[PDB]
């Protein structure tokens, strides 16, 4: 990479404390271009082409420096894809907007079935008890629950059944056009 | 921008956006007329196109107005 | 004085003959006796196009005229 002598030895040492690539690389650029002037200035020494110690001082002034600077929001799967579909339909922001708040209403209406399912349920559980336990009157009264109840759960699910099926058909439909 | 097509009846503009399908220009059209050939200066904001039936060019701007013989 | 044109409604729209308006409220009725997917409606949207609904769909025919009663 160089001639000069010591700048060789210098240039070593930049590699072995393996410093900043773009600084090692413009270190070698500055040396290049000094073991040029040093030459030059070597060559008047022969040539007797300096007496007052310019070409020296120079050099060594940039070496001793260059030794400083180098050391030397969804909830339901459903709702989720019906967003994930309608996000690539041909829908207009004011229509995206409301679709988002329709589907917001139906997660509501969706929480709402699945918490009477789970009602259904648990009355179901105490409907069980009683039944085992053959109380007339328990039978009575936990029917008189139970069997409106159920009728409530399933006036939702056909409510979130026909909500579900315009929701994606329309998203299918805005999907080809 | 927006898509310029033609047909036999009319030379319509329509946006490339298949939401809002409404025009964009107004539609040429002739009486017995058939579009075949197109294009536009948009600097002048200016279709050109022939009329197959006629056998004239004309250019015309978008607005509708300034139909003219090329 | 035949200004400022723009057009509200072109989707689908076959062969549209009625019209009528109800400023008052704001809706606008339109017949079409057939659309470019073949049914025949009467329909209402706002007066700016938007929100569009079949408002008549079954029997509905050749719908040729349309009128309000405010």
């Amino acid at each position: 990479e160089f001639r000069m002598e010591k700048l060789n030895q210098l240039w070593e040492k930049a590699k072995r404390l393996h410093l900043s690539p773009v600084r090692l690389a413009e270190l070698h650029s500055d040396l290049k271009i000094q073991e040029r002037d040093e030459l030059n200035w070597k060559k008047l020494k022969v040539e007797g082409l300096d007496g007052d110690g310019e070409k020296e001082a120079k050099l060594v002034h940039n070496l001793n420096v260059i030794l400083a600077r180098y050391g030397l929001e969804f909830e339901e799967p459903r709702v989720i894809d019906l967003w994930d579909l309608a996000q690539s339909a041909n829908f207009t922001e004011k229509e995206l907007e409301s679709f988002r708040e329709e589907l917001k209403h139906f997660e509501a209406k969706i929480e709402k079935h699945n918490h009477y399912q789970k009602q259904l349920e648990i009355s179901h559980q105490k409907l069980k008890h009683v039944e085992s336990i053959g109380d007339p009157e328990h039978i009575s009264r936990n029917k008189e629950k139970y069997v409106l109840l159920e009728e409530k759960t399933k006036e939702l699910g056909y409510k979130v059944k026909k909500h579900l099926q315009d929701l994606s058909s329309r998203v299918s439909r805005a999907r080809h056009n | 921008n927006f898509l310029l097509f033609s047909s036999k009846t009319a030379v319509r503009g329509i946006p490339f956006t298949l939401s809002t399908q409404e025009d964009v220009m107004v539609p040429v059209t002739g009486s017995p007329s058939f579009f075949v050939g197109i294009d536009f200066d948009a600097q002048h904001s200016t279709v050109f196109y022939s009329d197959l039936s006629k056998d004239i060019i004309y250019k015309q701007k978008i607005d509708g107005t300034g139909k003219e013989v090329i | 004085e035949g200004n400022q044109r723009v057009t509200l409604i072109t989707e689908n729209l076959g062969h549209p003959r009625g019209i009528a308006l109800d400023p008052t409220v704001g809706y606008l009725f339109f017949s079409d006796w057939g659309s470019l997917s073949g049914q025949p409606k009467v329909e209402r949207a706002f007066m700016d196009g938007s929100n569009r609904k079949d408002l008549v769909t079954t029997k509905v025919g050749w719908p040729a005229g349309i009128t309000l009663d405010l």
